[PDB]
């Protein structure tokens, strides 16, 4: 029979780097009523958004 | 919006610690032969044993 004893350090000094490129686009709509004693409007929009 | 980026949250391989483990190392012990000498007459004799009157 044996027994085996071990002890153990480990130093791990470690780098990174990134860059990341993101292209964003985006197509908003909308639509509204309004409505008040004598006044009544409606709206109708849209969006175009690149990033 | 704002993008995520990504960068991860793992970091290196078990791999590593798997290798640790992995390591085989030197086994078994010499036997058998040994030296082997010998020597002495214990197999068979020699002496003058006939029969007379």
């Amino acid at each position: 029979q044996s027994t085996q004893n071990t002890d153990s350090q480990t130093r791990t000094i470690s780098k990174n780097t990134s860059t990341s490129r993101t292209h964003t686009s985006e197509v908003h709509g909308n639509a509204e009523v309004h409505a008040s004693f004598f006044d009544i409007g409606g709206s109708v929009s849209a969006g175009f958004s690149n990033s | 919006v704002k993008k995520e980026a990504a960068e991860k949250l793992l970091e290196k391989v078990p791999s590593d610690v798997l290798e640790m483990y992995k390591a085989i190392g030197g086994k078994i012990y010499i036997v058998d032969g040994d030296i082997t000498k010998h020597i002495s007459l214990e197999a068979l004799s020699e002496d003058k044993k006939k029969i007379k009157d």
